């Protein structure tokens, strides 16, 4: 049974192996041009709904009407499928937030974002387990005279810091899942300080990525950005990710999305000028299981 | 008994090494694993992502979300730089802590082509020229468009296409250059300046941002691993 | 001709062992009044920071493991007396199993748990462990509770740590001196040096940028600011 | 003499290895096995037998013969649970000192369906219905029939059939569980309810008792051999 | 002579193996759906007459009449069988005992219940050695107006434990083998405390079944039921069971038969019941060995 | 896909080396008064818990067994003074060999017995023994007696302990410093650790549920209430 | 456990040896060779390259750029040695520094033709003849042409051709000779010898330098690698 192989050689002859034991586990590490621009490995950095091989935006009884798509991403590009071997799953638009001069950033999380929406939410407390991939449109226009640039970042387990120092991984519940509401970014960090009755949250510096890495490279994860000179709108193409196949809804997370302004914007001359940031998003591919009573949470 | 006779190396434990071991859970059935997207099968496959560049590391500016803005204005044409920075990948404050960087940082050579991408974040109504340029070392390094001219250069429509990429193509004497700040290895100049100069109608924004951003080509590779500066534990006690 | 990728394929960039802990124990005089001290360590890769730093490049990992073990001692007290060679006891004790109270116990016994009898001066020891993950790979980061608040139970049951699963996901080390307590006064330490083997890697994360905070990933006041001054348009 | 070099592992001693040794009693004629009835090859058959659960835990009765028996009686319906037990096989009181929960201390993981079955020890005469009931986690633990009836269920006729078996299928978020009390793996809950009442004539008896059993499917298996708390020497000294 | 084969791997290469000595001893350790209901392995589980292929039954002179018999039980999956390579074997009705409101349970050790039995206890104490199989059928009955359950359990090498605190294995011959009489369970452990002119006999704690194993348990030993609802008799058929082909039937026990009450004997309405149990038990495919003269012990 | 029952198999369970006893022996300062140590255990699985109750799950069992040996030693006085390394020496002594009374005698020449000798500071001693038994399986149970009671001879003849066969099933090992007397003391211990290889087993058992009391079944008044208090309709 | 036994010379570190080691940077991607001019293969092939000779290793010129000239003139006719060496190509002063004599040094045998060459470097209207003579071991070395005349000779024309080359043949006793001086193995003796005399016309240089070459024939070869003395660190503590 023994095993030989070609040396890793120079560029100008073999080696022998056998294994002794039993466990794969105790065996020994098995050690494995045209045009530059091409990437190696594509998939890791952001497809098209184009670039895979895959306009009206339609689901059950919602739709999009889209022309921007050279716009859209599917992340790691890997398309939302059934966990093998509905319309309450559907597009849901989330209360509308407003960019301004001095906006550092917003955050939400999935499922949490859409815990109250429609059958989908009480298909989820509903259930013990839950998946689900995802479709985020984010939404917002401007004028040609108007400038701006929104970097829109969907994170894999998207864990946050939080505000104290004289303690950790202490943020709430409560206070780790703002539902639809959102949850903001920080331009500082400001120490919970209250010892006897703390406030047990998140505190997210936005040049940190709220996470304790620099924003500049939050571009290794599946994103797409808002260039208010080019497009008004970006789509990204969420597949379920999870160290697991299926997972509780309620207690776990999956993705993050974190929206940040690249480049703050601006209009013509108005010293203090706004315009509105609408997120719709919609769940895909998507089952539940473990049927019972219904979960009712603390939220507060 | 089969006669055998110990030779140097015997009973060391270098860190590095690749042998077998006994298992201390026989028998163990291990969880199969599932199809989860975004697998990565090598550092450099990183390292090709394109991460957004801090180069304005001025002292109020530094640490804070501005440090990624390039600002520009409707100002009359001059001849001097927008921005001079160096080919030093892993050693200049500017690219060291990108993706891009920090990999390199865990590696002592690295050899292969870079990849520029400048994205215009003005205005619609906002138009330009300007002029990228990178110069191979061994002379003084550029000041003004004119010499900065003389080199590997693109001239980037602002007004036409928003974004514009230059690819810095690998040229060196040594077949890989060194991690650090080395003389001996150092790799030129990279310096944008306005070609025509940036104009707007009325009504509109005079100064707007440019966001720009790096990355290895595939033609990149990395050798000798090493430990990183980027982080440490002083306070640690190993 | 043509540059190779291969130092930096995963398991390359991995392919080393690592300090992840360093056990105190020792062997004291048996007329002592202080007992005698065992070790008892809680698995992880995050007590360092080296091996830390690069795992989290990556959300998911899937490896077996290697671990290797590196024992020194020393004498502690002026003393001048002397002691005969120590072997070592290091326990395996996984999450469920009777943790040891005493260097003495019968916990020691070891009839179902795994364990290593190291002898000092021998070559440092070393065994494999299985990929040992409940889950279909092991989590780097969960964004996540380990229980969820009932609105009908009480606020304090309800509660949990942020981004924490198991309260012991992989149980602990536990090592003592086996030999007898000495006139003479030994103490010892063991460090445990961790390379992933056979590794798979999922969903890439930038590198820790601040310095780390915990467990977790927290971040202290004071150790915000990485980046150094460097002007604009200067080389 | 072969050139040899020695390797990390060296000496040691892992309790758990798998090595070959010397024969201290070297040509011995072992006696020939003979075909005794009753081999075991598994330990899981053996958490596949069913043995009869310990529900009533009380104070006053636990450690005694009663500790076996859930009373019943004629009472008139409601809606309240006659036993309240949650799916934790080897950390639950109740289950734990079972045969399965015993082999299943001895061990980190388990995965698996499980077999509820109750018998019904009551006379012949004595007529009803019960509902029993198996909530998968993340819920209020039913303290009634109205929420118990949601999850998956049984209706268990009594006089029809003496005995009744509820098959608690695998459902769980991680691959495997562990065999300890904890949210992170938590495997829900096992109620039991009366559907109608236990109606019995006259001159018969009220009251009576209801056993229980539980065993592992063979769908069921378990992982990371370990030592159990269930025994101990303390005054051992190892 | 090198012996190559599969590593043990996970579910997404083998190793080799050599012997180095003469000795198989000296070898390592060689490792080795659609219905979950389903037993692994049945056998180990208590089968039927019925169960494995194989009304009135009869033994010689002897004859049980059933119509009870998927109240039976094969133990072990293993029917009784000649050691290879008589009409003193016939059915044996033993003194009946009275169950009651009252009752923690009663036992009974094989071959020594039989030991006066006509010529099979004759048999017995004129040869050294001698082995036998059982069928042991318990008859219990009451109306449909009583009820209660029987837990009938045999128990191979059936070690029960003593009486004493200060010295152990010290159970006299005598007390250790009461013959037909039948030996009873108790609810609480008393010790012996008498030093000087010990008791010298067992106590045996009903939910310990006499031995320091949980009750609850026994049921993975080969047995039956007795539900005074649905059925009045079982019957067990027992295997000679040994680490020897054959033994001495007078200094060794093979099989213990344990009856404990599951469920307490109850009545309409009085408030104390009783009713009979009557053990009928018949030695199997049994054979003798070494002829001497008789074996006279002092049972005293 | 699909999960394995392998890591449960009863090899895979008994695939362990368990403690089964502690030898004590030393050697003295040749002044000495008292007698020179030397060890003598009667072979057993039932002196520590452990490998004792996963056996107690099987009535009757057939298995090659491996005795694995951890040597360790220490100083006794305050002395100062020093020992050159043991030699240690391991001696089974069958049913019926003479049984050593001396450090010193002639047994120890062990012409026809095993012995191992044992260097100290070396990889733990290690051998393999077959399946020894007189019987066809080894008997982990036996109702019954060693000998019958006859009504003819006297009362105290006929007697015999409940539960036991053989007054010597396996014999003993005898271990001892083969080193002369040392004049400043040592003091070592040997653990011996049991693996069961090559297993078979039959007739199964529930689980011993209260402490063990001594090598039969007997239980101790006071250990008799081993669960632990919990409601009817309490989760 | 495969049963071994240690042999001696176990644990040993020879300085010589030839074995394997693990690699302390594994999978490290190796910069390729290029084809570089001028590469050598064996020690050898150095010494068969001619390096000229300091003959006059004289009080007054020895270290300086005259040890290399040996000087003739126009004088009358003699009998007398131009220049005497002895053949120990490794231990006398004259040859010990030369190329070959160096590369002699961290060996200690040689065996081989040697070839010496000398170059007339004086003026086109001088003439005359030479004569050169080696004398195997074993008599008193020549004093004289008439005894120089006896033994391997040459006669060359200065005027006819300003070089000449004559090859010293492998003539020895033993299979190889030492590279020290000794007796035992001695080489003989070389010497150089007016045949006719120098003669020049008016108006010209009436004395002249000669240059002198040796180099190593293709016969040639050594054995027993050794340290050389011709370099030290004497402070150096090792
Ligand atoms: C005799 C020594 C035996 C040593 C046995 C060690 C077994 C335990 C191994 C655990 C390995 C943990 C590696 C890191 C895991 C973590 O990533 C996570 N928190 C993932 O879910
Ligand atoms: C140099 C060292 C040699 C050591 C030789 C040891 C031989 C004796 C082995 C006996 C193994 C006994 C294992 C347990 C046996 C018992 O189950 C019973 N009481 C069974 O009848
Ligand atoms: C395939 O492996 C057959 C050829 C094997 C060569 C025999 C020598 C190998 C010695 C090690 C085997 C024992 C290790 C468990
Ligand atoms: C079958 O075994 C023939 C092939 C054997 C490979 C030869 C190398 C094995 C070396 C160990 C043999 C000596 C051990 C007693």
């Amino acid at each position: 049974g023994a095993q030989v192989s070609s040396q890793k050689v120079g560029a100008h002859i073999n080696y022998t192996t056998i294994n002794y034991y039993r466990d794969s586990a105790s065996n020994a590490a098995s050690k494995q041009i045209k045009d530059v621009l091409i990437k190696t490995a594509p998939m890791l950095n952001s497809p098209n709904i184009e670039a895979c091989g895959y306009l009206q935006l339609t689901l059950g009884n919602s739709t999009i009407t889209t022309q921007e798509a050279a716009n859209s991403v599917v992340a790691y590009g890997r398309w939302p499928e059934y966990l093998r071997d509905v319309a309450a799953c559907r597009f849901y638009t989330l209360d509308t937030v407003s960019w301004t001069k001095e906006s550092r950033g917003w955050w939400w999380k999935l499922p949490d974002a859409l815990r109250d929406m429609g059958l989908f939410g009480q298909n989820m407390y509903y259930h013990y387990l839950g998946r689900s991939g995802y479709t985020v449109h984010v939404q917002c226009n401007a004028s040609k005279f108007h400038q701006g640039a929104l970097g829109v970042f969907a994170v894999p387990e998207m864990c946050l810091a939080g505000d104290s120092n004289t303690t950790t991984m202490h943020t709430s519940y409560q206070n780790a899942n703002p539902g639809e509401k959102g949850g903001t970014f920080t331009g500082t960090f400001t120490p919970d300080n209250n010892q006897t009755s703390p406030a047990r949250r998140f505190c997210p510096v936005d040049y940190l990525l709220g996470n304790g890495t620099l924003l500049g490279n939050a571009f290794v994860f599946p994103h797409q950005i808002i260039n208010l000179r080019t497009n008004n709108c970006a789509t990204l193409v969420l597949p379920y990710v999870n160290s697991l196949s299926i997972d509780s809804m309620v207690k776990h997370n999956n993705w993050g999305i974190a929206i940040l302004p690249l480049a703050p914007l601006n209009f013509a001359s108005e010293s203090s000028p706004e315009i509105p940031i609408t997120l719709t998003i919609a769940p895909m591919c998507c089952e539940f299981n473990g049927l019972r009573n219904i979960t009712l949470p603390r939220l507060q | 008994g089969l006669p055998v006779m110990n030779t140097p190396g015997s009973n060391q434990y270098l860190t590095a090494d690749n042998f077998q071991s006994p298992c201390a859970l026989p028998e163990f059935d291990v969880t199969p694993p599932i199809d989860i997207p975004g697998e990565v099968k090598n550092m450099m496959e990183l390292a090709e992502i394109d991460t957004m560049i801090p180069f304005d590391l001025s002292a109020t500016k530094k640490n804070t979300m501005e440090m990624y803005r390039v600002r520009l204005s409707d100002k009359p044409h001059t001849d001097d730089p927008i921005l001079c920075l160096s080919l030093s990948p892993a050693s200049d404050p500017r690219l060291s802590h990108t993706m891009l960087g920090e990999i390199l940082n865990y590696y002592t050579h690295w050899a292969g082509s870079l990849k520029f991408t400048f994205l215009f974040c003005g205005s619609m109504m906002a138009t330009g020229k300007l002029l990228v340029s990178y110069a191979p070392p061994g002379a003084d390094p550029p000041k003004k468009r004119k010499e900065a001219m003389l080199g590997t250069h693109v001239i980037w429509d602002i007004g036409l296409q928003s974004s514009c990429t230059m690819v810095v193509p690998w040229i060196s004497n040594t077949t890989y250059r060194q991690t650090i700040d080395d003389s001996f290895t150092e790799g030129g100049y990279i310096s944008v300046f306005y070609q025509t100069r940036i104009v707007v109608p009325l009504s509109t924004p005079r100064e707007m941002d440019i966001l720009g951003f790096v990355s290895a080509c595939n033609d990149f590779s990395v050798r000798l691993l090493r430990d990183t500066t980027h982080i440490e534990q002083k306070a640690l006690a190993q | 001709q043509h540059r190779s990728r291969s130092e930096s394929s995963i398991e390359s960039f991995f392919a080393r062992g690592a300090c992840v802990t360093i056990m105190t124990v020792d062997n004291p005089a048996s007329t002592t009044n202080k007992d005698k001290l065992f070790a008892v360590w809680k698995i992880t890769y995050k007590d360092t920071v080296q091996l830390r730093r690069k795992l989290e490049f990556f959300t998911y990992s899937r490896f077996d493991m290697e671990l290797t073990f590196v024992v020194t001692a020393n004498f502690t007290e002026t003393n001048n007396g002397h002691a005969l060679n120590q072997v070592y006891q290091i326990m395996y004790v996984p999450p469920g199993a009777p943790v040891p109270e005493k260097w003495d116990d019968y916990t020691w016994q070891t009839s179902s748990n795994p364990s290593i009898f190291y002898t000092y001066g021998t070559a440092p020891a070393r065994i494999s462990v299985p990929y040992v993950g409940i889950s279909n790979a092991y989590s780097h980061f969960y964004d996540g509770f380990s229980k969820v608040p009932l609105k009908d139970q009480s606020a304090a049951l309800g509660d949990s740590l942020y981004g924490a699963a198991s309260l012991n996901d992989f149980g602990i080390l536990a090592v003592r001196v086996v030999n007898d307590h000495n006139p003479t006064k030994v103490t010892s330490k063991i460090r445990v040096y961790l390379k992933p083997k056979h590794i798979r890697v999922w969903c890439p994360r930038p590198p820790r940028a601040v310095a780390y905070y915990g467990p977790g990933v927290d971040y202290k006041d004071g150790t915000l600011t990485p980046l150094s001054t460097k002007d604009l348009t200067t080389y």
